[PDB]
């Protein structure tokens, strides 16, 4: 699907049309494969995540097809989180202070990340040993790669405990998934992380170690290790193609730059111009209005995915504040 | 310091008269504050030794009769009117009635009730004694006020798991006199009626309907998630008043009848930490005090559901008939 | 390993409609697999005790009474406790490869000739192997036993079996460093521990230094206390009411206030409301004061530590707490 | 026997002209000890030793007062010199005048001490170098030229000739303190010894024969009576340079004239808890008369005590006495807990202070000590509580979480001395390397922020602002007791020291220079106490580095509780308020503060540049710049974190002519550009998560 960049909250005006609001939401997500949906058990909102303002607008429209009288919120720029340096090893202590487990976290290799994003490498717990060929195929050094324990939510959790690690495997995988769901930056989905188990020890037996001991130890170690790697919040970016009469060249270029846009390529065919730009999805809300006035309606424009790129450094503090406050 | 009448007087004279030599003291967390003060006074006035129950105590369903069996001669249990349930030990209930005067808030009550002629009054235990004066005021100002009783609750009293006393009153409005959202919240969910609540500490009169709808929409979302669950826990409590093993087993077989796995788990206090071990289980149905599943659900990643909510999951109860579960003896 | 076929044997013989399962929190996640097997193979309904469970002291026979006809209890050797509910104890011997950790253990034991062995329920099966190994490599091996404890076996509050060995060194086999700490405190001999789970081998005198000093500090703060709490437990194997009432009289004789608090599980949270109380004495499990001292703001003392406080034992003579019957 | 001597001392102590108050100024190996001991002969290391001495058919009472000379404990140096009127300057004849000799002589001259010079270890010139008598003469003359250069630079201008040392009139002598002999030119023209005899006696090892008719004690104490001033003579000129009072005042005039009739005015010289005895303050009476069973008002304590036992000295022993008049050296017991440097006076007449502070001693460096054997432990605690009784600047905690005995004092060196003093008491210990004490605060007013409990249905709203300076300072300087606000109309006091009235009524607890204040009108009476506990717990370890917070107003604005009034307990309330507090501090621009020292240097003025440069290299701010004779005074502020090693570096920079002191200045705010690094260092060191949990970990 058009990798999701905007997420909007939609809820039923009558809390009794709820049984069929579920039907409406799953019909809309069936009709449009670019729209992905989930009901927040944490919040009580039904979220619709799509490919931009217009992508979501089509889905908010197709609530008419389902007849659900609803409120639809303004879309939020759905962010992902990553790290910009390697961390030193950080120790997580178990619930009693009974175990110390040490992990180092670093940005995952580009070849591996690409392979995950483009579907060459399937996700999930690395169980079968001889299936380690897959990790090698996706660019990992083989002997090092076979120590992968999970491939989880766009990252890899890997075991260098010799002998050590013998306790925690299942709990560590669950904790890996939970850690990737809500990252260190502002509880946004984590992407492109490698997590290496550096060292480990345990105080109480392995028959007094359960879930309340393993879960906090891994969870606290993981967040702390990510936060000490220069955690970066990223905005989704678009390649933006604008085809406009030459007459509106100056206004159209102005409109692109105003939306954090940078010119990529610029082609001319007779009296028409095609302009290729890159701009954050976050900065292009209401773009139909701005681009229309700035080109006197001459430009027709559309967008393709350019990744979940890093949100700019000087803007990061405010965006983190807004997300956390929400 | 005393916001509540602990009736030290009565406890001591009955202890002495009965010849008890070791006495257990049970407090809800709101009154554990006073344990040491109380304990020091009893030990100064009787040759009896006091045993303070340190364990949590949510309600009248949660007496430490089993636990203190053989250990003390008498339990003094504070803060509740008793459930009529089987006592392994001599047990004295002290309700600990609030020293609060609602007279000064009755004017603003009247203004907030311009739109209602027929009222149910409701309180919880520590304000039961003030119903009279509220009711008299209201009826002297053109209201019709009804006190509901039932087999389980005194005249005009609710608890989170027994609203039996407002079942068949069919009023325009229910006016709750008390401290927190929970009791007004429960009355709203059972009645789906106008519910007003006077906090005689905040002096604040609040309509609960907004917060209620917020809760309900989260219950919806929990049930939504539970529809995918294939393996289930049925949670049962060793709490005297909260034991509903019959229902637990019935739900077991019903889930199995619906081609799912179900396992009964019994414990005393239910908290997320005790359920972390059962990694296989996708959702849980609470046979203990229903209020855990409703009130604390935000502490649990996995869905915690009342039996009634399970009925909605299995399409055996209508969404329009979402309801709180109750404890009856 | 769960001894499921034997559990099944016992279930079917005794005609169970309803079976309870008890685990330490370390073994709970095998409850589903066992419940599923038993419900598949017998007409019985399984009730998992979801209760936190430390040991054999912590049987939920009152909780499960009337609900289950039999209790299957894993990971523990039974105590001299008079079980109401019919109960089957399954030791759940370790899923382990102990093998090329043997030579590493020999390496670290070069300095010593006469060795005492100690281990726990879960590793009883390994004693003979390791005893005979050390003997065929020139060592003299002595295994303690006592009224309650099998040959070479100990508990966190039952160290009686290794009190009278006169070995030059003690080798504990397993994890949990309360046990080696207890061994060290009682014998005042060098003590090694093999943790066969992650292959760690170590002297426990090291780890004792810094714990003893912490206990000392605790004690010292407690010397200031004027109001005391005395914690007893409703757990059948932790119940020491006699003792608690003796301690109360003692503290009152020393012209201080004291109050008995009874609870099932002890944790920091459940002491938080007794704000007038300045320190606490544990008249339940000796491990609580020792293992979890960092979790409690106010000093938590063993009865031995209180003795020290009152100057009716010297710090000279520090001793762990033990639970007799 | 003794009785006769003690009668004579009591006769003596009522004549100021027949006292000599004196000290000994020497480099550390030049033989102060052996001279002091042997002088007493006609060991020590004491408050003071007294000597009664006959000189020219008249009896005299000589107080040898302790005079430390450790040049990087300059407070002690200068205080000692303030007690003495005369100094025996002692120079090793082989090594000559040393760095340290110049330094301590200079402080003596500065505080109006007349010097008299003794050349020691004559034996080893004549053993090592075998001089001719003319070569002896010329080495003595050269040392006394160097001496006279310091007197001409430093001494009072009135005195630069009279105080200069002369060989001719015997204000210079020579000998060996060890072999118990001394001579000046006047003794040579009494015994008929020449320089050749001295050289023969030294070469032929006949030093005992020499010792016999030119005894160290006779010669040198005669020289002290002749050349060093009486308290009566001295105080006419010493009083204004020792004391910064109104000099025309009746206490001032009473000190000038050495009046026992004036208002009592004394200076405490040392206080030592003594091994069979109790706590004693040794002091100098400048004016008036201290009496046993008398009430006396320590001006440093801003307090009183009532003197038990007064007395004077009889050698290193003390003779109990009904009254001690001015000009004497005093012992008193029942001084409250008065310290070295304390100003004691009459209560009612209540004199001005000699030596005070501009900021009460807050300890700024902490070090860990443990007993090396886990068995000297219960005694290590007796040692540490002795140490902390004898030194009130040293504060001591015992970590329940860690098992360490933490010792906090006034600088690296102060703590070095303490971990030394532990070994004199005999706990065999290990001492850690020291840390700096930080404090946490907030710099902005915060937004209103919501703190939610685990169950998410309890929820308080609080804001934090910096506490008003009036209130902060009044807590610091003891005008306002800290603790839970009980008496309600005591809110008056908060008003007085700068808080609003409505603010004041609703102050609830006070703690760590901070106040928790109640913006909810109208309730809370169960939760109040839990809120206080949560508040105090939160401020003990602040958010940034788990360091003590201070300087804070907390306003509780609003709060909602989902549960019953009587089902709500600390498992709801304490995380809710404590989450609120950290979140509120983090949204108020949280600030680390560092401790700072006022740093004092006295050094010859050629070293102005080097010493000022050395201070600036350590982030130091020059405060004031004084000049007396040949030397320069530098006042600075320097961060405590940049003061490690300073005694080594400023010794090199000023060729050991530095005399320096420190005093506490209070805690400045750490600079902004510094803070991130330093906080990361502290969290690294504590085994915390490397970055400190911001507002996100307290929001939802
Ligand atoms: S909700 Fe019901 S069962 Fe639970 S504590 Fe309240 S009265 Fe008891
Ligand atoms: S040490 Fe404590 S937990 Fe272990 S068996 Fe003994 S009483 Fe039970």
């Amino acid at each position: 699907i058009s990798e999701p960049v905007v997420t909007v909250a939609v809820e039923a005006k009558n809390t009794k049309d709820l049984p069929k609001l579920i039907e409406v939401l799953r019909q809309v997500a069936k009709e449009d494969p670019t729209i992905k949906v989930e009901i927040n058990e944490e919040t009580g909102e039904h979220l619709v995540s799509g490919m931009g303002e217009l992508h979501l607008e089509v889905i908010s429209y197709r609530i008419k097809d389902k007849g659900v009288e609803i409120q639809t919120s303004e879309p939020i720029v759905v962010y992902r989180e990553t790290v910009s340096q390697l961390s030193p090893q950080v120790e997580g202590k178990s619930p009693n202070k009974h175990n110390r487990f040490y992990i180092t976290v670093e940005p995952l290799e580009d070849e591996l990340f690409k392979a995950l994003q483009e579907g060459k490498l399937k996700e999930g717990k690395v169980k079968g040993k001889e299936s380690a060929n897959d990790f090698m195929e996706y660019g990992l050094d083989k002997e090092e790669a076979r120590k992968v324990w999970d491939v989880y939510n766009r990252s890899v959790f890997i075991n260098a405990t010799r002998g050590y690690l013998d306790e925690v495997k299942e709990l560590l995988i669950e904790g890996f998934e939970s850690a990737l769901n809500d990252g260190p930056l502002a509880k946004e989905i984590a992407m492109g992380l490698k997590f290496k188990l550096h060292d480990a020890k345990l105080h109480e037996d392995a028959v007094h170690r359960g879930p309340a001991q393993v879960l906090p130890a891994i969870r606290n170690a993981i967040y702390a290790s990510m936060m000490s790697a220069g955690p970066t919040l990223l905005e989704p970016m678009q390649k933006v193609f604008i085809n406009t009469p030459q007459d509106y060249m100056g206004p159209c270029t102005r409109e692109i730059q105003n939306r954090r846009g940078q010119i990529v390529d610029m082609g001319q065919e007779g009296d028409m111009a095609t302009i290729e730009s890159k701009v954050p999805v976050a900065e292009m809300f209401g773009f139909a209005g701005d681009i229309r006035s700035a080109a006197e309606g001459r430009c027709l424009w559309s967008t393709e995915m350019s990744g979940f790129e890093r949100l700019p450094r000087e803007m990061q503090n405010q965006i983190v504040k807004e997300i956390r406050q929400r | 310091m005393s916001m509540y009448n602990m009736d030290l007087d009565k406890v001591i004279r009955k202890i002495n008269k009965k010849g008890a030599r070791t006495v257990g003291l049970q407090f809800p967390e709101g009154l554990k504050m006073q344990a040491v003060k109380i304990a020091k006074a009893i030990e100064s006035q009787t040759p009896a030794t006091v045993i303070i129950s340190g364990d949590p105590c949510f309600g009248a369903c949660d007496v430490s009769d089993y636990k203190m069996k053989g250990s003390v001669d008498l339990i003094v249990h504070y803060g509740h009117t008793p459930l009529p349930l089987k006592y392994e030990v001599p047990t004295l209930f002290i309700e600990a009635f609030s020293n609060i005067d609602v007279k000064k808030d009755l004017e603003k009550c009247l203004e907030k009730l311009e739109d209602y002629s027929k009222i149910a009054l409701v309180t919880t235990t520590q304000h039961l004694h003030l119903l009279n004066e509220i009711k008299d005021y209201l009826e002297d100002n053109g209201k019709e006020v009804v006190l509901g009783s039932s087999k389980n609750t005194k005249k005009g009293q609710v608890l989170g798991c027994n609203f039996s006393s407002i079942k068949n009153l069919d009023a325009e409005v229910y006016l709750f006199i008390g401290s927190g959202n929970f009791h007004p919240l429960g009355i709203y969910l059972f009645t789906k009626s106008p519910v007003l609540a006077l906090d005689p500490y905040n002096s604040e009169i609040r309509d609960i309907s907004a917060f209620a709808d917020r809760i309900l929409r989260i219950r919806f979302a929990r049930i939504t998630k539970a529809r995918e669950a294939e393996k289930w826990g049925i949670i049962v409590s060793s709490k005297e008043g909260q034991y509903r093993m019959k229902l637990a087993k019935e739900i077991k077989k019903i889930l199995e009848d619906n081609k799912m796995e179900a396992y009964i788990i019994m414990a005393d206090n239910i908290n997320p930490d005790i359920l972390l071990p059962y990694m296989e289980l996708d959702a849980f149905v609470v046979s203990a005090c229903p209020r855990i599943a409703i009130d604390d659900s935000q502490m649990y990643k996995k869905p915690l559901l009342t039996p009634q909510e399970l009925e909605i999951v299995l399409n055996k109860r209508q969404w329009e008939n979402y309801q709180l579960d109750e404890i009856l003896f």
